[PDB]
């Protein structure tokens, strides 16, 4: 099942061109550029999952583009203050395709803990978000967990390979939810660790 | 209230057992020999003064029985600390006034005049440490100190 942007329609996939397809989903999913942009704590928590003892490096995500032209995906990493929220839009506006979004932070979810007069009330109110992280802050490998979620997501969409020749619209597939994935084991636990110790 | 044996040379009358620290009441005194326990002689009379409280007031309906608990508890050598303090702050809160009627500041003069003059009985009930609560597995206790 897949969502078109140019509706809910069925995977558009020669096989030659399947081939192409998933070698330029490949070299996405493995290539991806976060842009450099800092809203509020969560930044802190994205930028040490950049730092040694993480190593998002390892995933070929370190780049850290500080214009948004080469950056290939947005993390909004804090709160979508309202004075801040014309930035954000624009700053989404200036990346090129392909981009994708990461929504980090209960903020930048929801709004969060601040349904408060000068807070948006989630980024997704205004720009379009492809994985959405809760937590306050995530910690670390939660941004790299939603990292490994978006390239799954990338590796299975289907986009033009030349903006000259074949079908110009993005089809993104209706991944099943990792809620209801991960359901079967998460209801399956009986005892957990007493929190008397360390 | 109980008194001592240095209190037999006094004349019967309101006045002068009044200033003793206990009552004239009805004059009609009962002695109490060297075999018997103090603390089972004033259980017995808990007893009988918290089964016959009429319920309409929070002190004696709801503090007697308290009291007949922990003696209760000291008879059997099952008393813990703060018992006695207890008693004495039933005997200090359920006297004249702070009741509806006078049934339990009576009920109360026997128990403060045996631990005034026999604390050693009482005393020697206290063997447990106090224990109010139980563990709760995963969560650590608050020790007060
Ligand atoms: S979700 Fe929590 S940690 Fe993240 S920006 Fe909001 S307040 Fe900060
Ligand atoms: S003190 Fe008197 S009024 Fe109060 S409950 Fe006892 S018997 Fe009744």
């Amino acid at each position: 099942d897949y969502t078109l942007t140019r509706e809910i329609v069925t995977d558009p996939l020669n096989v030659f061109m399947g081939k192409l397809n998933d070698m330029v989903n490949w070299g996405r999913k493995n290539s991806i550029w976060p842009y450099n942009f800092g809203l509020s704590c969560c930044y802190v928590e994205m930028v040490t999952s950049f730092t040694a003892v993480h190593d998002v490096a390892r995933f070929g995500a370190e780049v850290l583009r500080a214009s948004p032209r080469q950056a290939d995906l947005m993390v909004v990493a804090g709160t979508c203050f309202t004075k801040m929220a014309p930035v954000i839009q624009r700053l989404y506006d200036q990346m090129l395709e392909p981009k994708w979004v990461i929504s980090m932070g209960a903020c930048a979810n929801s709004g969060g803990m601040y349904d408060i007069y000068s807070v948006v009330q989630g980024v997704d109110k205004f720009i379009p978000v492809d994985v959405y992280i809760p937590g306050c802050p995530p910690r670390p490998e939660a941004y790299m967990q939603a990292l490994m979620l978006l390239q799954e997501s990338i590796g299975k969409e289907r986009r033009p390979l030349s903006w000259v020749v074949g079908d110009q619209g993005v089809y993104r597939a209706n991944m099943q939810s990792e809620r209801e994935r991960k359901r079967g084991e998460r209801i399956a636990v009986t005892n957990l660790r007493t929190p008397d110790e360390i | 209230d109980f008194l001592t044996e240095a209190h037999l040379d006094l004349p019967m009358e309101f006045e002068s057992i009044g200033k003793a620290g206990s009552r004239l009441g009805t004059a009609l005194a009962m002695a109490v020999d060297h075999e018997i326990n103090m603390v089972s002689l004033v259980r017995n009379l808990e007893e009988f003064f918290a089964r016959e409280s009429c319920g309409w007031c929070t002190p004696c309906r709801d503090g007697l029985p308290w009291s007949v608990k922990i003696l209760r508890a000291l008879e059997r050598g099952e008393g813990q600390p703060g018992d006695i303090e207890t008693l004495e702050q039933l005997c200090r809160f359920l006297g004249p006034g702070k009741t509806f009627c006078a049934h339990a500041p009576g009920a109360v003069e026997p128990l403060q005049s045996a631990i005034k003059y026999f604390r050693e009985e009482f005393e020697a009930g206290i063997k447990q440490p106090f224990s109010n609560t139980h563990l709760i597995n995963g969560i650590q206790p608050n020790l007060l100190k």
